[PDB]
RNA sequence: UUGGCGGAAAGGCCUUGGGUGCUUGCUGGCGAAUUGCAAUGUCAUUUUGCGUGGGGAUAAAUCAUUUGUAUACGACUUAGA
RNA sequence: GCGUUGGAUUGUUCACCCACUAAUAGGGAACGUGAGCUGGGUUUAGACCGUCGUGAGACAGGUUAGUUUUACCCUACUGAU
RNA sequence: CUAUCUAGCGAAACCACAGCCAAGGGAACGGGCUUGGCAGAAUCAGCGGGGAAAGAAGACCCUGUUGAGCUUGACUCUAGU
RNA sequence: AGAACUGGUACGGACAAGGGGAAUCUGACUGUCUAAUUAAAACAUAGCAUUGCGAUGGUCAGAAAGUGAUGUUGACGCAAU
RNA sequence: GUGAACAGCCUCUAGUUGAUAGAAUAAUGUAGAUAAGGGAAGUCGGCAAAAUAGAUCCGUAACUUCGGGAUAAGGAUUGGC
RNA sequence: GCCCUGAAAAUGGAUGGCGCUCAAGCGUGUUACCUAUACUCUACCGUCAGGGUUGAUAUGAUGCCCUGACGAGUAGGCAGGCGUGGAGGUCAGUGACGAAGCCUAGACCGUAAGGUCGGGUCGAACGGCCUCUAGUGCAGAUCUUGGUGGUAGUAGCAAAUAUUCAAAUGAGAACUUUGAAGACUGAAGUGGGGAAAGGUUCCACGUCAACAGCAGUUGGACGUGGGUUAGUCGAUCCUAAGA
RNA sequence: AGAACUGGCGAUGCGGGAUGAACCGAACGUAGAGUUAAGGUGCCGGAAUACACGCUCAUCAGACACCACAAAAGGUGUUAG
RNA sequence: GUCGAAUUUGGGUAUAGGGGCGAAAGACUAAUCGAACCAUCUAGUAGCUGGUUCCUGCCGAAGUUUCCCUCAGGAUAGCAG
RNA sequence: AUAUUGGCGAGAGACCGAUAGCGAACAAGUACAGUGAUGGAAAGAUGAAAAGAACUUUGAAAAGAGAGUGAAAAAGUACGUGAAAUUGUUGAAAGGGAAGGGCAUUUGAUCAGACAUGG
């Protein structure tokens, strides 16, 4: 009746409700600022998230007690296969938001995006999209009709890109589709350079190359109905309390008379959607590459993916982005890796790295070897082999 | 003789009965309103079904605190169960209408249910021994069903 | 029917060319009553079930089963010809 | 807008010292907050003392020991169909 | 091990009528009244803000020409001696 | 009781099974009581002291009695504090 | 059998296998465990927990009613062959 | 004078609200307009008052008729009435060709208490009028007795280590019986007997409506029977505190 | 808290004062037509966004008795004296 | 906590309600104790609390005086029928 | 000549009518409670007559459906009538944090009052 002591509040109110994500797929609420000067680009991208690793680099930091020293840094690796792009939808302005008018689709979808659209694949007859095809029979007008009307109106124009998800580990038949924002210049040019891509493909370093800051948008891993304490770090109640202490003591004064939204409650932990910020490449892989894994230092001959594998994930074969530190989601997951609403001039972010040594122990147990030949070398002939 | 309010061919009809019967009024309320101006068969087929988990009966009235089911979905409800003894007494007398429907010679294959009722019977009363030296009351809502099968008319 | 224009919610607008009805611009030939001295006397547009003749098109979702990136139950996310 | 603390003695609020700190402001919400806790103090019944009283007893004096009940309903609030 | 979900089984408390707020005035702290905010079926797990929630015609206090246990050179007596 | 040998230095291998020390308040001790909120420092106690009584008596019982307890007693006793 | 043992733990004879059941494994509980570094800073108060513990051999203060204090304290040891 | 400073409190919020700035603000003036159960005029109900009229002439003289005025109400007083059990009198009352009673968003009378009728259900008695009589009218009394709800298919059915496979039987088997397995009580027993107490619970056959807070084919349950054998084991005899 | 006279509330609806025992108006059989009271007439809402002369601009204007408060003291704001 | 004695305990027996029994707590004396249980006196008394049953019509209050162990009550006068 | 809430035998009532009347209209001072003294209920009604449902069919059975009896089963040993609370089913309607009420009228449903003039 004025509160003892004082302390902050526990949790962050930016972040209500706690409730579980609409989609799985988090979605991307902002794209950068268009600058019509530049080539037609795609601004953000779609992978899933594979495993994290180790690595070790000199730092380049002057009047860092760490500067021109090795430090070693936690990464997380995303496996990032080419995408298809089969689709743009126009926007136009107007006095109540972003509106869209069509969407134009490619001719030919794969099985992969086709599946997106049924609850039942094994059993549907997969018409989907067999008369929007013949669209394009007629030698163009339909569909060249409203490319027409994108062009005319049309104020952003977002390409549709899947993922191949079959390039990948995960049991998982059906690919993910999403709308990205075309940032280079002309409106027109932007659905021309749409068109020509239409099931055409497009890969990671066409969109973040090395030392790029980048953001994550990702729904968060799960955890179900939680209590207040693990939910809201609410501090517990002394061992002495009666009727159990993982609980807040006051819910609430006598008035306002109604417990109120600002009190920490039990329920939903985890499944919310992040889009967490300034991620820094510091590594583009590709898939055709069997030096992946290795470094200028590092000659050897390795690829990303751990001895062992990524656990609960498989391994590396296509493309991939390496980045800083961790990321929102978890391991299966898929991700999209977005570029910076922002100019950063941080130092930190304008540091260009360059990697010594990069992980590649199993991370399934405390592992002590990196690659298959470095273990035999060490251990010598055992009672299998010859 | 002297059911509930019928409006109903008696002639294209047969009835069967069970009263004072122990199950549960409010389930067996529950389940008889769910095959309620069914086809005999569907009727039967179904509440095969629910016996084996694979359907289930919504329950509408009596219904507060009883989980969740996917099942429900079929009937655009969320809360549903499947009340074995319900369904077993309500298939006793669905199966000897039946068999005084073919006493008749009424069509089989014309046969839905136009007319089915629980109501109440007297309770059966036992006692619950509770803290502090006390009693109370345990007893048993048991049910009278009625119902009627009738031949569809034709078009 | 010839062109065009309209995306803010355009779903409407302007245009070219004939055809067809009407034309109170003007001059004639008929008709109206008894609905009885007012009272009930012009038909509007919505849905929705049926009826005919033409053009057309020829799926899925749910339960059950399954995954565990999800989950108290529902819900979520996967897989199955 | 944003913070406003860690301790020694006391049931204490208060008070008082130590100590850190950007700072250690003051107040309200049934003197917020007991089906949220605790039960140290107060204030039942045991008991010792001092004062008072012939006594039973008394004390706004000291001291010790003294059972903390119910939510499954409505609403609010958290999350979920 | 519970809670949870299922089959069987199946109580109780409590209940004027009910159940979203802000202010106003008002028996001087409204669910209802007045003025405004508002306001969309049916629901599940949790929760302890509110229902000045619920449990014994208030333990404290006062009133009553209402008591009882106890004490004494109060009043009036009495076994005994 | 002793000695050699032996092991990832372990061996009262589970089970079983005292934490210790320096003090102050308080009651000597063991014992006792508020069955269901008080086990205590309260009651008891041994020890100490005081009081009454030689039986036609002290203390106590009964309405009364040819009535009763102490008393199957006698001051190293009974009774009362 | 172990062992000091009518302890605890495992067994034979005899007797039971009876105290609704199925599927899950959220919160919050009830009961059982563990925690890096710090070590009572928590709290009215070390409440609750933890630590000690068997045996053999060594060793053992003040004080004292000379009986005690005393398992004081503090140490080494412990299997198998 | 208006306006400005002086002018700090706790949920968000009040010239009643919106909003209004030559006002929809402040002072003043002038007209029109809105509107109470009040005022004016009229109908009708009642109350009170005054007046007329059975003079011979059908049906109410506590009546009929004329006239004026008036109407708030707790506690409370009075009046006129409505309705119930029973009683005297009377309608030579209604009724098994249907009394009483009950049901009925059917009808009609009355300001009202109430009365009346139709339809349905029912089955043996009942009512009007003048009187008489009271154990005579309910919403309440933490009223009495009974019956019923919401709560709710909810709280729950979590102590005592633990169950599993098969066959048999049966309408039916998680729960019965038999077999096998896994376990427990661990002789300080979940073993074998007794004392008090119960009183047939013992045993057999049959057997499940109720009871065993799931179940049941099982039982300490239900039905029908059977069963307790003494000179030597007790009582019985003895004495104890005491009666 | 306590007196004086009267009028009220209590025992009393109605119209106004948003609301409201007691203020303003006005007291009450069942109704029709008219007219008013106190109070109002931008819109909520029945009734002139009527007429007339001024005054007022507030980065805290002001807006109607009872009544839901404001003062000392200041202003080269603007008005009239 | 205690655990070989002021030990624990069966049955028998004795003590009965202003009585018992009490290593004393107003404890215990059949879920009863600062006076048990049962029935009757008893429909105990209550200036106090609660409730008090059909309709309409007319009239219509008092909270003041005096006196009272009077101050939550009466009598008296007033107001009312 | 007077008394008489007891006992025996009788005649009555402006008494009560199964929550009334005695506590008891019944296998009532019973069943049940309490160590004991004591405390002490609930509970009447098928039909004139059991004619108490032969027989058929479904079911493990209880029962159901038919049939049959009966003046009636809208009397089935749950039994005369069979209210209310409360409930199932059917039909109609309404429903943005209660519902219900007043004056008024729309709309839907339902019900009336007429009654007679020559053919
Ligand atoms: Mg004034």
């Amino acid at each position: 009746s004025h509160r003892k002591y004082e302390a902050p509040r526990h949790g962050h109110l930016g972040f209500l409700p706690r409730k579980r994500a609409a989609s799985i797929r988090a979605r991307v609420k902002a794209f950068p600022k268009d600058d019509r000067s530049k080539p037609v680009a795609l601004t953000s991208f779609l992978g899933y998230k594979a495993g994290m690793t180790t690595i070790v680099r000199d730092l380049d930091r002057p009047g860092s007690k760490f500067h021109k020293r090795e430090v070693v840094e936690a990464v997380t690796v995303v496996d990032t296969p080419p995408v298809v792009v089969v689709g743009v939808v126009g926007y136009v302005e107007t006095p109540r938001g972003l509106r869209s008018l069509t969407t134009v689709w490619a001719e030919h979808l794969s099985d992969e995006v086709k599946r997106r659209f049924y609850k039942n694949w094994y059993k549907s007859k997969k018409k989907a999209f067999t008369k929007y095809s013949a669209k394009y029979a007629q030698d163009g007008a339909g569909i060249e009709r409203e490319l027409a009307r994108i062009k005319k109106y049309a104020s952003v124009v977002r390409v549709l890109v899947h993922t191949q998800i079959r390039k990948t580990p995960l049991a998982q038949k059906k690919a993910h589709l999403a709308e990205i924002q075309l940032n280079g210049g002309s409106i027109s040019e932007k659905v021309d350079w749409a068109r020509e891509h239409f099931e055409k493909t497009v890969a990671v370093d066409s969109v973040f190359e090395q030392n790029e800051m980048i953001d994550a948008i990702a729904v968060t891993k799960g955890h179900g109905f939680e209590g207040v304490t693990h939910r809201w770090g609410t501090k517990k109640l002394p061992r002495k309390t009666h009727r159990g202490l993982r609980k807040v003591a006051c819910i609430g004064a006598w008035h306002p008379a109604h417990v109120m939204w600002s009190v920490a409650r039990a329920g939903q932990r985890g499944y919310h959607s992040r889009t967490s910020i300034n991620h820094k490449i510091y590594r583009v892989g590709k898939g055709d590459d069997e030096a992946n894994g290795a470094t200028s230092f590092d000659r050897t001959k390795k690829t990303i993916t751990p001895m062992g594998g990524f656990v609960h994930y498989g391994e590396i074969k296509n493309d991939f982005i390496m980045v800083k530190g961790c990321i929102p989601g978890n391991r299966k997951r898929i991700v999209t890796l977005r570029k910076s609403l922002y100019t950063n001039t941080s130092r930190k972010a304008l540091e260009e790295v360059s990697l010594k040594w990069i992980d590649t122990a199993s991370k399934f147990g405390k592992g002590r070897f990196q690659t298959p030949a470095e273990k035999h070398a060490f251990m010598g002939t055992l009672k299998k082999d010859l | 003789a002297r059911y509930g309010a019928t409006s109903t061919n008696p002639a294209k009809s047969a009835s069967a009965r069970g009263s004072y019967l122990r199950v549960s009024f409010k389930n067996t309320r529950e389940t008889a309103q769910a095959i309620n101006g069914w086809e005999l068969t569907k009727a039967q087929k179904y509440l095969e079904q629910v016996l084996d988990h694979q359907r289930a009966i919504p329950f509408r009235r009596f219904n507060s605190s009883i989980g969740r089911t996917a099942q429900g979905k079929e009937f655009g409800v969320t809360k549903a169960r499947w009340p074995a003894k319900s369904v077993k007494f309500v298939q006793g007398l669905l199966q000897n209408a039946a068999a005084n429907a073919e006493a008749k010679g009424l069509d089989a294959t014309k046969l839905y249910v136009s007319h089915i009722q629980v109501n109440q019977a007297p309770k059966q009363r036992r006692r619950t021994y509770r803290a502090h030296g006390r009693i109370n009351k345990y007893e048993s809502s048991p049910s009278h069903i009625e119902l009627v099968v009738t031949e569809k008319e034709e078009a």
